[PDB]
């Protein structure tokens, strides 16, 4: 007998509802969401880290000359000198005075350090949503893991369960994306190939282990100083090591709706947006009869306590002399009330107190119990404490 | 005499307790510090410490502590402090210590043994608190005298006693070990132990001075073997368990007391005035942080209370009825306005 | 509820090595001590170490040859099997005892001479 | 490694209202951000302390405090 | 002021209860089923109660 | 956590009434102390005032 | 500091060189201390290796 | 295993460098600095040395 419900997309609020069929009794149905999860598609195109520039030697030559091999590492400069004296400890290492040659080479490749702590770049698309739930139908408690898309109904006892896709496809993460040291943020760098010195993607490695670079920092040889040996140079810095002086505060302290980003495999937990459609497929054999369920008479419903705080912070006591004693379900079909509890054990001739969160300053409404309605009247007041540290637990009301 | 005002410590005992952080980490050392209070002013600092001073196995300069058991001695030089830079120790007197130390937030203090250096740091705040109103941070050279309050060098009986107590039962697995079948015991010669076993059924024997072979026990861990004294009472402090019975055996007096002494302060400089009519100009130029107290001697002070470290210019408008401001430690100064 | 996941039990044979690992699903052991107990098919669980911020203490039977090391930042508890001999075949739980009291579920263990 | 810990700010509640007292020790970076759509975050040093008043509705509230972990907060009426 | 202290009553394998001094803003609380240590090894044996 | 936290009739009344909000926490496990919650001497943020 | 200097004396001579390269202490989590405390939480943190492997 | 590790370096000698800075000018000093790496968290600093550990 199918069903279909509208579920809020906020995980750790309880929803209950009640499938009601003519010649049978309601079926109570209670969903708990434990953790919504939003893994978006995830595409690795690069790497960066460190950079440092690693100098070969100076190859030097007295009373003649040389030329330059090109090596083609990333960013590669390669300059002659002449007329210049060398010297070390032991003395003067040349007699040749001028026609004294020397090629100065230099070249930039990565940081060996980062190869734990190093940025990589992403693209990003496709979001999808998945849930974790704890279920009750019919005193049948199960915790399970399911995708909302269309498809992949969860089945377990003959009961098929298809959760429609969301309301809003909106996902938190953007097209292009950065992640650093576990945290993550939406910030546009350039592509491969077309990388800028002095900001982020001064270097380009395809990936950790590719060993193939692209190198651009205007690096430039000076003129070495005389009586010395040595490959003087001067470039821009780290391009990576000012954007980490930058670090706009990540997303997991931007993101909207305060929804938890984590990175094992990325994805945001717990936002709470739009809502779920659902549609029960439950068999016809966990349904009861009427004659199987109890049947009150001569109910009558006070309000104890009321108060419209967030919480149920209302207590409803209602008086009943039933036919039969029997937990049967009991619910509000408006939205006035939100009932902690969906059913309760009925006795002979007992009362039932019922806890409830309630919006309404003069609370009026018929409750369904079991078989029947019964109306509850009262006036709530207001409560004591300014701020909570919970959300509301019902809907606002015009 | 000072024994009459030592005599109470030969009646203690050091002992040896748990230490959050020793060299190593969560640990048990004798050097467990269960308070430090330091409400002087100059930075005099009072320490309780678990281990005992100035008792021999008399000596001055000597901190008596536990090892196992073991009370041995060392001199207290061998033994320093810190807690962001190094301390100076004033001397020592039973479980107390007062010591001269600087601005921080954990105690940290060291000794060393023939191979093993024993340590313990606690994050206890350091409050040095400046006299009066120029703020500084060591004591000066030189300046005016005023009263203070200092913990008292010297050992003496006032209105403010505290707790010993009586020994409780030690475990020890030293003791209790294993023979060819049976468990052995072997107290230290002239004491009585208790050793517990539930290999069997729960056994409470008292050996006194008798090594005792007991059935039924296979393991050692099936047994504990504990430690009985009467004498060298202990503080009360949480770290060790209760004894049998009330806990209450005398109460002692407190040495290192807060006594009213003198203290000298810097002097700010004397402010740069410039008078105009009903008003002044102020050029200031403190050394260090020093507060400006002011007001008017009238119906309404509008005092003003501020704090200047860098010079300043300032200009107040002073009226016929008077003025008042106080710069550093220097006297209040008065200034009435006259019709021009 | 707290769960206490045990792992790292198999079968090997005598003078081989093991490393047991229990892993609780939440952040227990700094307020938790931790214990590993032994059940030889037919017999009384007893304890084989236990485990917290004071320190280590192995069982008699088995010292110098089980260690048990905690680490709080992983929430994992591992004991060091060496020099196994064929009596030492049995299960192994985890036990973590404060203000309650929460028992591995186990993984064999099995050595042969 | 082992990072330090700042003391617990002082906190006082107020019809839609929360005012705050601070006593660094040291620097401290404060990270305070609304639960709604559009965050208004505020990324700041503390050295000194002070006194700082804000606003929080029934949408909801989020702050950390140095190496604290995160106080989430809701309003409600009074 | 300055918090005065006590040294824990403890009872391995056993209870205990509490006797109120009547001292200015006393707090005595009782908890079953520690394991607490000493130095050479632990100080009781018990595992529960 | 203010002033009058402590009051004693003099100096050497031998007597105080305390409201000093003295809170008992549980302690750690395999470790003999007494640990503690309250609020702060109010006599340290009245003379800070 | 923005230099290091490292020195040894022989018999009777006392090398020392010394360069202006930044040595700049880089603190983790949102406390921006400057020598290493004594207590606290425990966090990853990434650090050079004292082994040589 | 501390060993193997160890081998792999008996295969170079120390040498001299220019120092800019000596006790009095510049030298070409036996413990030149190659390069200086700061990359952590507690200060812990990797140098580059022209001599032999």
């Amino acid at each position: 007998y199918e069903h279909a419900t509208t579920m809020p997309s906020q995980a750790g609020i309880s929803y209950n509802t009640i499938v009601n069929r003519a010649g049978y009794a309601p079926l109570p149905i209670s969903i708990t969401p434990t953790k919504i999860k939003l893994i978006p598609t995830v595409n690795l195109e690069y790497v960066t880290c460190h950079y440092k520039t690693g100098m070969d030697s100076p190859a030097i030559k007295c009373c003649g000359s040389q030329e330059c091999t090109p090596t083609y590492r990333p960013d590669e400069q390669c300059k002659v000198f002449t007329g210049v004296y060398p010297f070390m400890w032991g003395g003067a290492y040349c007699f040749c005075d001028t026609e004294n040659t020397q090629v100065s080479k230099a070249y930039v490749m990565k940081s060996d350090d980062c190869l734990a702590d190093h940025a990589e770049a992403y693209k990003a698309h496709t979001a999808s949503v998945q849930a974790f739930l704890n279920i009750t139908v019919g005193e049948h408690s199960i915790v399970t893991t399911v995708y909302v898309n269309g498809e992949t109904p969860v089945n377990f006892n003959g009961v098929k369960i298809t959760a429609g896709p969301l309301s809003t496809a909106w996902t938190p993460f953007d097209r292009k994306i950065v992640q650093y040291a576990g945290e993550i943020y939406n910030y546009d760098f350039p592509e491969y190939g077309a990388g800028q010195p002095g900001a982020f993607g001064d270097i380009q490695s395809r990936t950790v282990s590719s060993s193939d670079l692209y190198a651009n920092t205007n690096l430039v040889l000076q003129r070495p100083k005389a009586g010395a040996i040595h490959v003087p140079y001067t470039q821009a810095p780290s391009g990576f090591e000012q954007w980490k002086k930058d670090k706009a505060p990540s997303l997991k302290f931007t993101a909207p709706f305060g929804c938890e980003i984590y990175t094992n495999p990325i994805r945001a937990e717990n936002c709470a947006v739009g809502s779920i459609p659902l549609a029960f497929d439950i068999p016809d054999a966990l349904f009861t009869r009427v004659s199987e369920t109890p049947t009150l008479s001569a109910a009558e419903c006070t309000l104890n306590e009321c108060v419209y705080s967030s919480d149920f912070g209302g207590i409803a006591t209602v008086k009943y002399s039933a036919s039969k004693s029997g937990k049967c379900a009991v619910h509000v079909p408006s939205g006035t009330a939100t009932l902690k509890e969906a059913a309760v054990e009925l006795t002979e001739q007992g009362s039932a107190t019922i806890h409830f969160s309630t919006a309404n300053i003069h609370p009026e409404f018929r409750l369904q119990i079991c078989t029947s309605y019964v109306t509850c009247k009262g006036d709530c007041h207001p409560p004591k404490d300014h701020i909570v540290t919970h959300p509301q637990y019902h809907a606002q009301t015009f | 005499s000072t024994e009459e005002l030592f005599n109470e410590y030969k009646l203690t005992r050091p002992y040896m307790a748990r230490c959050i952080r020793c060299a190593v980490g969560s640990c048990h050392s004798p050097i467990a510090i269960e308070a430090v209070k330091s409400d002087g002013h100059d930075g005099y600092v009072r320490l309780q410490t678990s281990s005992q001073y100035g008792l021999d196995s008399l000596k001055g300069r000597t901190m008596r502590y536990d090892m196992h058991g073991t009370i041995k001695e060392i001199p207290l030089h061998q033994v320093s402090l810190y807690t962001s830079r190094p301390c100076h120790i004033v001397d020592g007197h039973g479980y107390f210590l007062l010591a001269r130390c600087p601005a921080g937030d954990s105690i940290t203090m060291e000794f060393k043994k023939d191979s093993v250096r024993h340590s313990c740091s606690v994050p206890y705040e350091v409050k040095f608190n400046p006299v009066g109103r120029e703020l500084y941070t060591h004591p000066p050279e030189h300046g005016v005298e005023q009263a203070c309050q200092v913990y008292a060098h010297d050992a003496q009986n006032r209105g403010a006693y505290v707790e010993m107590h009586l020994p409780g039962s030690e475990v020890d697995s030293s003791l209790v070990s294993l023979s060819g079948s049976s468990v052995t015991v072997t107290p230290p010669d002239g004491t009585s132990a208790l050793v517990e076993c539930e290999c069997g059924g729960t056994k409470i024997s008292e050996t006194i001075n008798k090594t005792k072979q007991f059935s039924q026990c296979t393991k050692k861990e099936q047994c504990r073997a504990y430690r009985l004294q009467n004498d060298k009472w202990v503080y009360n402090s949480d770290k060790l368990p209760k004894a049998a019975g009330a806990t209450l055996k005398g109460k002692l007096h407190v040495p290192f007391l807060l006594a009213d002494g003198k203290c000298t302060v810097p002097l700010a400089p004397e402010p740069m005035i410039t008078f105009g009519f009903r008003s002044v100009s102020l050029k200031l130029h403190p050394k260090n942080p020093t507060y400006l107290i002011t007001r008017q001697l009238a119906d309404e002070p509008h005092y003003t209370h501020e704090l200047i470290s860098e010079p300043a210019v300032r200009n107040f408008t002073v009226t016929e009825k008077g003025w008042e401001f106080v710069w550093g430690n220097h006297p209040p100064k008065r200034f009435w306005a006259q019709e021009t | 509820d707290v769960q206490l996941q045990a792992s790292g039990g198999g079968s090997v044979q005598a003078g081989g090595s093991l490393r047991l690992s229990c892993v609780a699903s939440q952040n227990l052991f700094e307020y938790y001590t931790m214990g590993w107990y032994r059940q030889v098919p037919g017999s009384q669980r007893e304890r084989v170490a236990l485990i917290n911020n004071g320190g280590s203490n192995v069982a008699g039977s088995v010292e110098g040859r089980f260690t048990i090391s905690r680490d709080n930042a992983k929430n994992s508890i591992y004991l060091q099997m060496n020099n196994l001999k064929p009596e030492d075949s049995a299960v192994y739980y985890c036990r973590a005892f404060g203000p309650a009291d929460y028992w591995g579920q186990g993984t064999q263990v099995t050595v042969s001479s």
